[PDB]
């Protein structure tokens, strides 16, 4: 198969296709959050496309990955679409297992944990 | 086992081994299986050794009472004698069993009698678990009105063969010899018949 | 239809004393009635103190006893010399017995040494994996006759003081070494008397803190 | 190997004073016929050992196989391999013990049970039994299957004790396995009256005698024996 | 096995001029513990009898030899001794060959006209055993071996005795699981016969 | 098959299970008066106690006729294990297990025994067949008195019955004393 | 053998013998048929020994692992789960296990699971497993309450245990017993049974068909 | 158990061991083997131990009636014949395994006898779980001509190796002689190579401390 | 294991036992909500049974937030026989019996589909699992109407409940409807 | 089948007969048991049909490679082939096989390898069935050096007895003939030999 070293280190120590994918981001949309005293409010902008767009269909950006979980991001929307979707399944997985379901900082950790094995794999990106 | 009985021009001769087991054991190097039934009667034993003794037995009794009572029995009444038991009995006994005699009127007779209860006379017969070696041999060298050296020879070469291939058949070679003249026995040692 | 298991006979005995341990086995190999030899050692010091046995199939017992030698020395290659303990030996070797849960040695195991407090200690297997730490322990053919005698003469079980109606049982005291090695003694000739695999020889192990010392006396051989 | 077809008998062995002396017949037989005659089942490894296969022949062969290629392996960039560096009977014995453990641990076992004897380098005796289980044993005398049966009363006559070796000479043993021999084609039914003979010395070197015959037997008795009870 | 439906254990020893036999009192169906008062001693005179196996069996065993031994007083008008009965049981036992009685036997005597103490033991089809020491029989057979080759002495008093074959029969029960819910011991004398009930563990 | 037995002072109380094994709608006697102060009740396989307690009751009513004389709950008891000791030997041997309770007349004293199909006989306090023991016998071990009277005897029986029903209809109750054989229509 | 264990106000109480048969010969009278899984938490024995105690130490190698991931201490619903779908991954392979862990959190107070090898995992509150189960779970069920004290809670335990062994010939040996509180399992000790049976029978003047 | 018999000059020997094991559990380290038909005709029995017991009883009986009857001697052809009958009647259902020696006024014989009914007839014999060492030893040393102190000897030496070698036979050796005119001569435990040593210590307890519930007096 | 379902003009009912396999004293319930308007309940070997429902109800939970939306019952019972039907071939099969109850809101009817462990599926007015429909089937044939309420279904289960503790503890009764699924307390 | 192979002063005979059987059926009167594996490398196959004929195509096909790379391979070396498939895979096969090769330094040479997988050279080799019953004959009658007709005589005379003796085989006799002239075919009728 293809394992090619896309992410290795320059010689001053940085990581490019990391700082790149920082750039990507920078691309995206701007998407905010804010807690209050018993609430968080995710704010989304939506892109100024085209006056002929169905908003019935398309997606909304913010995912709810369980009943009491939410999600938005930045950045790429399919690369964004894969890591919901690997959210929801630990999720599932996680209320099954241990029979309680997952907390905020443990669905957080498992995404970031996705996202650090996706930098130090070979063969991606 | 490897018995046989051979007619010849003067009578017949009753051959056979010597070596009794009990599986890979020898339980008896020299064991004797030919058993007398009548004077000029008597018969080569193969199978299962309490089943035959007890067969032999109830023969030797019945030919004394028939001697006792009518005069001396033919070879053929021994055999039928014989046959009753094996037949009637089948279900139970494992006996494969030669009979051989001699009288004055028809020389030398020899009947076979193997599992199942059958009876064949034959000019001469062979048995045994040693016999299925020399079927070849003995069918490419049996003649009729064959001297006594020339019987002997016979069988001693078919049980050298046969004592050579089955591991169930050995020890040493005895003979008996019927004839006008009465009863002979011959032995025959490891030494004489495996230089053949 | 192969069987690939057998059987070998033999009898091991372990007892713990207050700052000693003793294994002691039998040295007759036998398949079923014939004797394949009258000296076959099956009690082995598999290093820093600690004497092994495994009776039974004596193929099993042997690849058992060669894996653990093994493991203690890689224990020490990869823990700087280290000296294994016996509950961590017993751990290992359960984990060694487990391994093999659907394909089992077909062995009883008992091990003997010291403690990290200097007493005696010994410990048992199962052929499965599962263990215990005893203070005293047969195995193998003679088993069920040797136990009920270490339990009246060590234990001192059923034994009362005299003159109390039953009501004081006999206190427990320490044995000595050679105490106990006379009733190994009087066990494996009892045993030699009355069960037809034991015989021929025994060969005791002795462990203190000065380490492993071997005796050896005859059995009678028929 | 599920069940064997091809079949040898007992090897014999036995310790004395100086070395070992070990013994086997050139048969093989196929279930109670006595089909090959002139199967050598000794098989000398070097000039310190001999190793006596009884069982499957097939397997035996194989055996036969694995011992040359350890030779050959052995010989490999290895400068005192006619020295030092040569191969001894402990190593043969632990070699063949593992493969027939592995291969018994595998449901698919050599149908065999072999004797290893020899002398190790520093003039010590060796002998030493593993058989298609794996199991391993050592004794002053060894046999296998029949022979392990009459053989071994008669040689423990001899040796009986580890301490009975230093006093056991080469003549002694030589003529107690000869009588082994003859007892064993006496009485065992899938024997053969030609066998071969191995003595491994520590001073002297590797005497192999092929085409030894059981000698002068007692057979004459058999003509007082007449038919079985009553008869005569 | 039906020898090792219902358990039991019966020993028997010999002592200077004295003998000495004991039994275990449990009765028990599988593993459910029914009766601690089965006794397994029986005594027809001076002759005593232990039995082992199937309680049926034992019941039956005791009432037919009850029956022989009266039969065998009134026509022969004297006690029958332990060494004639031994022969009686032996042939008893040997006329079932084949549909055989699961027991354990064992007959422990002291000879009116000699004095010598008198023990045997029987297998299940009438092969009888002598022994000089001692005689042991039930589920518990290869424990009490082992406790008597180790515990009994050539000559002993009967207040030795008593302890050796108490100690070897308690010991023996307590490592089988289908003996002992109680334990009876009888020491026999030339002219008396002392019975004891021992204390035990009953689990 | 609900069979079980205690024997206080005075008295024997019998209990035996009211169930039938299909589709029927009936209250079934287990129990044969074998005599005016012996009665006997059995479990097993059907068809064969019914016929093993006939028997033992016609031989039994035949003996009394013929001596003009009840015979003792003992001898009664060593007859139906003569008779099950037999049977166990024969071609077709009863599957059946009996509780016999009495009151000696004699020895004024009542009387319980306990016999399987082997021909096992144990004379007992309380006794029971089947399954009953195990789920009855940790209460009659802890509860039981020898000199209870016939009240605390049902009492107890009742306790035994409810933890019976509870790991699950009714039971008969017979009770055997010097007055002879009556049936409990309170419980 | 005979295991029971059962919850009440004051916690959770954890009976066992200690009789181990090889068919008619006892084998051991000292075998220990509880598991220490961790300071917190209580596993019984039954069925195979090395599957049991193999498992329940693996179990708390796995229940120490969550520990230092999720910075707290693991429920005993997680763990029975965690246990049951190791068991439930091996079904048809042989493994015989019969098994109560018993634990106390501060969320679901005192809580008690069997875990069989066949993948059955029932939350319960009196649990009694083995060949003497149902004189000890008659005694258990006679006199269980829920406002029993600690003292008597541990004196039904052993009651119950000595109730089985009398009676069950593969039971007996000894008693171990148990006490699981929110702050751990203490430990109350080993009592002989032949000594327990006299003296319960001196107390209560109960098993009166014994002679003593 | 190990039997051997073996011919002389003038006669006849058979020897056994004294071991009766069931299983791998020693019963009888002292049994007798050697069981006597008449005067001069022994039986030594191998297999079933009530099986050979009863059956040589039952021969005996049946001999000495017939002795009485004929007002002769009996002959070992006459226990032959009727062992072998009563054993195949059975088919194999009694385990004996005889070796049947005697002398008659005919002469010494010595057969062997199997429990289907098959007899042989040879000069040195041997049957039971050691014979295989056994008849090795006397494969080794049987010589056709022996004096009465060889043939001792040697049937020793065979019982010796069944008793060193076989796991079922063990303990004493029995001998018994049978010589043509001379009465028979039976040598129980001609030799005892099997003694245990001293224990180390005694295990005698002290009186009172097995703990009794109640004593009473037995009236016999 | 007693597991019932009937439907009624409005809703679906189910009725399971509550009893386990032993020696415990609980209140087991044998019943997932698969989805807020989808109820399974299930039967057969212990531990296949809550493994199989268990993993049954994740993935359609999964769908659900996945999607945003509510599978229909008949999808549902599709997707469960298609599970059953892959397990039956496998090296270790499911001995499962289920029955599912739903309220499809786009057709506004209720639905009740019966499967067993073949993956055999049958869509019912009313159906069983094990022995209770042998003893169930003569009332349910002679008492049910398609446009029975709710009360008058929960009349007829009674009764059907009623037979089965004939012929022998309780059962747990849920309603699913177009409010969702409920569980009887009154019953 | 009654299959052998037989070496003499020029070279090396093959024979067989040609009956197979499915029990009591013969399903083919006219059967070729002599398969070639090389020009002067034959064999005679017994067992079961499908595996020897399998394994002749496979050593024909390994041979043909060898030969390609390495030339002519020896009679040792076909023998080792059939061997190693004969050995290893002995669990699920049933072929015994007589290797019959003729080359000029060696002449001609016999190779036996029996059920089990194991090899024996031999001065001459029989098997099959029918083997048995002439197992005392052939050894009572084979020499060495003997020239092409009495090879020739030898080989119909011990297969007809086979034949006569056994009911798994029958039909005619085949056999060919390897020597420095070559390769020689040659068949025997019924009439032929059952006169003998």
């Amino acid at each position: 198969g293809y394992d090619r070293a896309l992410s290795i280190f320059s010689p001053d120590g940085h990581i490019f296709q990391v700082e790149y994918a920082l750039e990507a981001v920078k691309r995206g949309t701007c998407a905010v959050g804010v807690k209050g005293k018993n609430c968080v409010v995710l704010g989304c902008e939506r892109r100024s496309t085209l006056k002929l767009q169905d908003t019935r269909i398309t997606p909304s950006k913010v995912s709810k990955i369980d009943s009491h979980v939410v999600l938005s991001f930045s950045g790429l929307n399919a690369d964004s679409r894969i890591l919901i979707e690997k959210a929801r399944v630990e999720a599932q997985s996680h209320r099954l297992t241990l029979e309680d379901p997952v907390t905020v900082e443990y669905l957080t950790r498992y995404v970031a944990g996705v996202q650090q094995r996706y930098t130090q794999s070979g063969g991606v990106r | 086992t490897s018995i046989m009985a051979v007619t010849f021009k003067d009578g017949v001769i009753l051959g056979a081994d010597s070596r009794t087991t009990t599986g890979a054991y020898i339980a008896n190097r020299v064991t004797d299986k030919l058993t007398r039934v009548h004077d000029k009667i008597w018969c080569c034993r193969s199978g299962s050794a309490a089943d035959t003794q007890a067969i032999a037995d109830i023969v030797q009794y019945h030919l004394e009472l028939y001697t006792s009572q009518y005069g001396t029995p033919s070879t053929e009444t021994a055999a039928s004698v014989f046959k009753e038991l094996c037949y009637e009995n089948k279900d139970n006994l494992t006996a494969g069993i030669i009979v051989a005699g001699y009288d004055d009127k028809n020389k030398g007779e020899v009947y076979t009698i193997p599992l199942g209860g059958s009876v064949h006379k034959l000019p001469y017969a062979i048995a045994g678990s040693g016999s299925t070696f020399i079927y070849g041999y003995c069918d490419k060298n049996f003649r009729e009105n064959m001297s006594k050296e020339e019987t002997v020879d016979f069988i001693k070469h078919s049980l050298s063969q046969a004592i050579k291939w089955d591991g169930s058949s050995g020890g040493v070679i005895r003979m008996v010899v019927l004839t006008a003249a009465g009863v002979e026995r011959l032995i025959f040692y490891p030494d004489e018949y495996e230089q053949l | 239809q192969f069987n690939p298991y057998g059987d070998n006979g033999g009898t091991i005995l372990g007892i713990a004393g207050e700052d000693f341990a003793v294994l002691a086995g039998d040295t007759r190999n036998i398949t079923d009635y014939s004797i394949n030899s009258r000296y076959e050692p099956k009690v082995f010091d598999c290093g820093d103190n600690i004497v092994m046995s495994a009776n039974g199939f004596a193929a099993d017992g042997d690849a058992l006893v060669k894996r653990f030698k093994n493991s203690v020395k890689w224990y020490h290659f990869d823990h700087n010399d280290k000296k294994l303990s016996i509950n961590s030996a017993a751990r290992n070797i359960q984990h060694l017995l487990y391994g093999k849960r659907f394909f089992p040695y077909y062995v009883h195991t008992i091990i003997a040494g010291l403690d990290e407090d200097g007493k005696g200690a010994v410990y048992s297997f199962d052929p499965v994996g599962s263990y215990e730490r005893e203070q005293c322990r047969a195995g193998g053919a003679a088993a069920s006759l040797i136990m009920p005698f270490l339990d009246n003469q060590v234990n001192f079980k059923n034994q009362y003081e005299p003159g109390t109606n039953g009501k004081v049982k006999k206190p427990l005291k320490y044995l000595s070494v050679e105490e106990v090695i006379k009733l190994v003694r009087d066990s494996f000739t009892s045993a030699t008397e009355r069960h037809i695999q034991v015989g021929d020889g025994l060969e005791i192990l002795i462990v203190t803190k000065d380490g492993v010392r071997k005796e050896f006396y005859e059995l009678k051989r028929d | 190997t599920q069940q064997p077809i091809v079949t040898g008998t007992s090897v014999i062995s036995m310790k004395y004073d100086n070395g070992v002396i070990i013994a086997a017949d050139n048969l093989g037989s196929y279930g109670s016929l006595l089909r090959f005659n002139g199967v050598e089942r000794l098989i000398p490894v070097g000039d310190n050992t001999v190793v006596g296969i009884s069982g499957d022949i097939s397997d035996m062969q194989h055996i036969e196989r694995l011992l040359k290629d350890l030779v050959t392996e052995n010989a490999y960039d290895n400068p005192l391999a006619d020295a030092e560096e040569a191969l001894e009977p402990s190593y043969i014995f632990e070699y063949l013990a593992t493969v027939m453990y592995q291969r018994r641990s595998k449901m698919n076992p050599l149908w065999n049970a072999i004797i290893v004897a020899g002398v190790q380098s520093n003039g010590d005796q060796f002998l030493r039994y593993v058989n298609l289980l794996g199991v391993t044993y050592s004794s002053p005398t060894l046999a296998t299957g029949f022979g392990a049966h009459m053989a071994n009363p008669l040689l423990r006559k001899v040796v009986d004790r580890e301490s009975d070796i230093p006093k056991t000479t080469v003549q002694v043993a030589e003529e107690a396995i000869v009588n082994a021999m003859r007892v064993l084609y006496y009485r065992d039914a899938r024997s053969s009256r030609n066998f071969s003979l191995a003595i491994i010395d520590k001073n002297t070197g590797l005497t192999f005698k092929k085409n030894l015959q059981v000698e002068n037997m007692k057979w004459d008795f058999a003509k007082d024996i007449k038919g079985y009870g009553t008869q005569k | 096995d039906p020898s090792s439906i219902n358990g039991g254990i019966v020993v028997a020893m010999t002592g200077k001029d004295c003998v000495a036999i004991a039994c275990d009192l449990r009765l028990g169906s599988q593993s459910l513990g029914v009766s601690n008062k089965f006794e397994k001693i029986f005594h027809y005179g001076h002759v005593f009898l232990g039995i082992t196996g199937l309680a049926t069996d034992v019941t039956t065993l005791n009432e037919m030899f009850r029956y022989k031994t009266n039969l065998y007083k009134l026509k022969e008008e004297r006690a029958i001794e332990p060494e004639t009965f031994t022969q009686l049981v032996s042939s008893s036992l040997y006329e079932r060959r084949f549909g055989p009685y699961f027991v354990g036997p064992v007959v422990a005597g002291i000879n009116s006209k000699s004095g010598k103490p008198f023990i045997a033991g029987f297998d299940l089809i009438g092969c009888i055993d002598e022994a000089k020491d001692f005689i042991v029989s039930g589920t518990a057979s290869d424990q009490l071996f082992g406790m008597c080759e180790s515990l009994y002495e050539p000559n002993l008093e009967p207040e030795d005795l008593f302890e050796t074959i108490s100690q070897a029969l308690l010991n023996a029960a307590d490592r089988d699981a289908l003996s002992g819910w109680g334990a009876v011991v009888y020491i026999i004398k030339k002219d008396e016969v002392v019975k004891r009930y021992l204390k035990m563990r009953q689990d | 098959d609900i069979i079980l037995g205690i024997r206080v002072q005075d008295s024997v109380i019998l209990a035996s299970s009211k169930a039938v094994t299909g589709i029927s709608v009936d209250s079934d006697d287990k129990t044969r008066q074998l005599s005016p102060h012996t009665l006997m009740s059995f479990a097993g396989e059907a068809g064969d106690t019914v016929q093993f307690a006939e028997y033992i009751q016609a031989n039994i009513q035949l003996y009394s006729i013929r001596e003009d004389y009840e015979l003792s709950p003992q001898a009664v008891s060593s007859f139906v294990r003569q008779e099950l000791a037999k049977s166990i030997r024969s071609r077709r041997p009863y599957q059946v297990n009996v509780l016999i309770g009495g009151y000696d007349k004699k020895k004024n004293k009542p009387e319980l025994y306990q016999i399987d199909y082997l021909g096992t006989k144990v004379e007992l306090p309380y006794g029971a067949h089947g399954y009953s023991g195990f789920y009855t016998f940790f209460l009659l071990d802890h509860h039981y008195r020898p000199d209870m009277t016939t009240e605390e005897g049902l009492d107890l029986l009742k306790l035994c019955v409810q933890e019976l029903e509870k790991r699950m209809k009714g039971v008969i109750v017979k009770i055997v004393d010097k007055d002879g054989i009556r049936q409990v229509d309170d419980f | 053998t005979t295991t029971l264990a059962f919850r009440f106000q004051g916690g959770i109480i954890v009976a066992v013998d200690s009789r181990a048969t090889a068919g008619n010969w006892v084998a051991s009278q000292t075998v220990k048929k509880v598991i220490e899984i961790n300071p917190f938490l209580l596993g019984t024995m039954a069925g195979g020994a090395a599957d049991c105690q193999f498992w329940e130490t693996w179990l708390g190698s796995q229940c120490r692992l969550h520990e230092l991931r999720e910075k707290e201490r693991i429920s005993v619903a997680a763990a029975s789960k965690i246990l049951s779908n190791l068991v439930y991954q091996y079904k048809g392979a042989g493994l015989s296990m019969g098994t109560m862990i018993c634990g106390y959190t501060r969320k679901e107070g005192p809580t008690i699971y069997y875990v069989d090898s066949d993948g059955t995992r029932l939350k319960g509150d009196i649990f009694c497993v083995g060949s003497g189960q149902t004189f000890a779970y008659g005694v258990l069920d006679s006199n269980y309450k829920w406002d029993l004290s600690v003292e008597d809670a541990l004196y039904l335990g052993k009651r119950s245990i000595l109730a089985a062994a009398h009676r069950d010939a593969y039971s007996g040996g000894s008693v171990n017993l148990y006490h699981v509180t929110e702050d751990g399992w203490i430990y109350h000790g080993n009592h002989d049974v032949g000594e327990l049976f006299w003296k319960v029978k001196e107390e209560e003047g109960s098993f009166n068909n014994v002679i003593g | 158990t190990t039997i051997v018999g073996v011919k002389f000059n003038n006669g006849v020997v058979i020897a056994a061991d004294t071991r009766s094991t069931q299983g791998p559990i020693v019963a009888d380290k002292n049994c007798a083997k050697l069981h006597r038909i008449s005067p001069k005709i022994w039986c030594a029995g191998a297999g079933t131990a009530a099986d050979t017991e009863a059956v040589t009883q039952l021969i005996g009986s049946n001999i000495e009636l017939h002795s009485l009857y004929t007002s002769r001697e009996p002959r070992v052809v006459s226990a032959l014949q009727m062992l072998k009958q009563h054993l195949f009647k059975y088919q194999g259902h009694i385990g004996a395994y005889l070796i049947v020696a005697g002398v008659d006024p005919t002469g010494s014989h010595l057969f062997s006898i199997h429990a289907h009914g098959s007899t042989d007839v040879g000069y040195y014999l041997s049957l039971g779980s050691g014979s295989l060492a056994a008849m090795a030893v006397l494969e080794s040393h049987w010589k056709q001509d022996l004096t009465k102190e060889e043939a001792i000897k040697l049937a020793s030496d065979a019982i010796q190796a069944g008793i060193w070698n076989d796991l079922g036979s063990g303990s004493n050796v029995d001998v018994c002689v049978m010589e043509i005119g001379k009465d028979a001569e039976y040598l129980r435990n001609y030799l005892t190579p099997n003694v245990r040593e001293e224990k180390q210590k005694s295990y005698k307890f002290p009186r009172g401390t097995t703990a009794v519930l109640k004593e009473s007096i037995v009236n016999i």
